[PDB]
RNA sequence: AGCCAGGAUGUUGGCUUAGAAGCAGCCAUCAUUUAAAGAAAGCGUAAUAGCUCACUGGUCGAGUCGGCCUGCGCGGAAGAU
């Protein structure tokens, strides 16, 4: 029942992503469908406190982003090695 | 009727008066002259038979007059030849040995009401069933 | 100690120790001991990390060992000058790096599990932390 | 007085102060668990 | 008489029952002669000199695996 | 968190009963009200009593407890004109 505020990142790359999670926000991917995907930017802190619950793996996430609010699944979380952060989650448009 | 300082709260046998392995140390702790005492036990003594274990509450008044309230069966004692062995324990939940039920109980526990008043006739009575698992006993009605 | 059995050369190059690590989940049992620092570990350590915390449970559930000395690490004997030949191999270690998950274990209560594992770590000349299986 | 560079609250009633800037740790109950340079 | 006991205990003794007289706390109990030896110069060394005892025979009773393993030269 | 009332213990519960009386530790882990109470950790102790601890009955009347992620500091730190 989790709902996870996002929005639309612009300016991707290696650097441009470096830049991101050392600002306390990370960025993501939204595919699946007959449409293009959505490299979504979404906050580090709301979301790993949250992805304790199984229900964060379990459930059509509500995502919101400019008012357009989709259902999406969870399917791999690349994190970080050895800090307890983030640094990547993958939602496929289920 | 004082307080704990020479209260002792211990005895076994009603039939042997005289001080058992047990009732040494309370005995030698409040220098209680046993033998005059012995007297006054065999008033009440007499009336329980011998086999089942009683104990005694002491109180010992500011001019050296010493007194007792003593006991008949109570709680552990009771149950144990109700389940017509002693002992048999060390291993709760790894023995099962014999049923018993509280109806019978329910009469038993009212010869340790004029005895040792435990609270709520089967609530003590669930009390000592569970001295029961404490002795490995099982208890179904 | 562990060693390998019937390995193909007798020495190896010595190379540096870059990058990050693999092995990042707890993926045998529920409770692991991932590394924060970035060094080697010995056979002789390996063996003292996993006999210290062996005995904190006495028997208590199943211990994986995630790492295995591969590196032929040699010395010279004193009093020898350089070169004359590269020296004899005489102790194996693990090349560790961050976020590299070492000894695993299951079967163990967590609050004595943390315990074990703050008595193995001491025996480590790495910084390790506590972590715990997530699902996926 | 154990001169240990680490110290570890030993007992229940061993308190952990600040004493010159030392971290001092002291006991109400046994006087074997003073200790301080932590 | 704890102190007493403690140290028959110690020295393998049975306490068995804690009597009492008027002015003295007796307690008999069955002690080992092997830990007889020096009984006296350790009893009042714990009454301060207050004590006494005398030791009487019962029956060679068991020895433990500890004191039975330990004489066999 | 303190202060007074206390510790709401049936159960001297087996056992090993020489005592292990919650207080040797294996165990049942029962139950009494279901306003303050685990069949129990700890020195203390031969063993009780014990003072406590868990929990506050009520007194006062406001914020508080411990981890997590980290910025900058302390100790760790003793050498010879």
């Amino acid at each position: 029942m989790f709902t996870i505020n996002a929005e639309v990142r612009k300016e991707q790359g290696k650097g441009a992503s470096r830049r991101l999670r050392a600002a306390n926000k990370f960025p993501a991917i939204i595919y699946g469908g007959k449409e293009a995907p959505l490299a979504i930017e979404l906050d580090h802190d709301k979301v790993m406190n949250m992805q304790a619950k199984a229900e964060f793996y379990s459930e059509v996430l509500t995502i919101v982003v400019d008012g357009k609010e989709i259902k999406v699944k969870a399917q791999d979380v690349q994190r970080h090695p050895y800090k307890p952060k983030l640094q990547h989650i993958d939602f496929v448009r289920a | 009727a004082k307080k704990v300082q020479a209260y002792v709260k211990l005895q076994v046998a009603a039939g042997m008066a005289n001080p058992s392995p047990p009732v040494g140390p309370a005995l030698g702790q409040q220098g209680v002259n046993i033998m005059e005492f012995c007297k006054a036990f065999n008033a009440k003594t007499d009336s329980i038979e011998k086999g089942l274990p009683i104990p005694v509450v002491i109180t010992v008044y500011a001019d050296r007059s010493f007194t007792f309230v003593t006991k008949t069966p109570p709680a552990a004692v009771l149950l144990k030849k109700a389940a017509g062995i002693k002992s048999g324990s060390g291993k709760p939940n790894k023995d099962k040995v014999g049923k018993i039920s509280r109806a019978q109980l329910q009469e038993i526990a009212q010869t340790k009401a004029a005895d040792m008043t435990g609270a709520d006739i089967e609530a003590m009575t669930r009390s000592i069933e569970g001295t029961a698992r404490s002795m490995g006993l099982v208890v179904e009605d | 100690m562990l060693q390998p059995k019937r390995t193909k050369f007798r020495k190896m190059h010595k190379g540096r120790n870059r990058g990050l690590a693999q092995g990042t989940d707890v993926s045998f049992g529920s409770f692991g001991l991932k590394a924060v620092g970035r060094g080697r570990l010995t056979a002789r350590q390996i063996e003292a990390a996993r006999r210290a915390m062996t005995r904190a449970v006495k028997r208590q559930g199943k211990i994986w060992i995630r790492v295995f000395p591969d590196k032929p690490i040699t010395e010279k004997p004193l009093a020898v000058r350089m070169g004359k030949g590269k020296g004899n191999v005489e102790y194996w270690v693990a090349l560790i790096q961050p976020g590299k998950v070492l000894y695993e274990m299951d079967g163990v209560p967590e609050e004595l599990a943390r315990e074990a594992f703050k008595l193995a770590a001491a025996k480590l000349p790495i910084k390790t932390t506590f972590v715990t299986k997530t699902v996926m | 007085m154990k001169v240990r560079a680490s110290v570890k609250k030993l007992c229940r009633n061993c308190k952990i102060v600040k004493r010159d800037g030392v971290i001092r740790v002291i006991c109400s109950a046994e006087p074997k668990h003073k200790q301080r340079q932590g | 008489t704890g102190d007493v006991i403690g140290d028959l205990s110690r020295r393998r003794g049975m306490l068995k029952g804690q009597e009492s007289e008027v002015t003295g706390v007796k307690i008999h109990a069955e002690v080992p002669l092997s830990e007889m030896f020096g009984y006296a110069t350790q009893l009042r060394s714990l009454t301060k000199g207050r004590a006494s005892y005398t030791m009487e025979f019962l029956k060679y009773d068991e020895a433990p695996s500890n004191v039975a393993q330990a004489v066999i030269e």
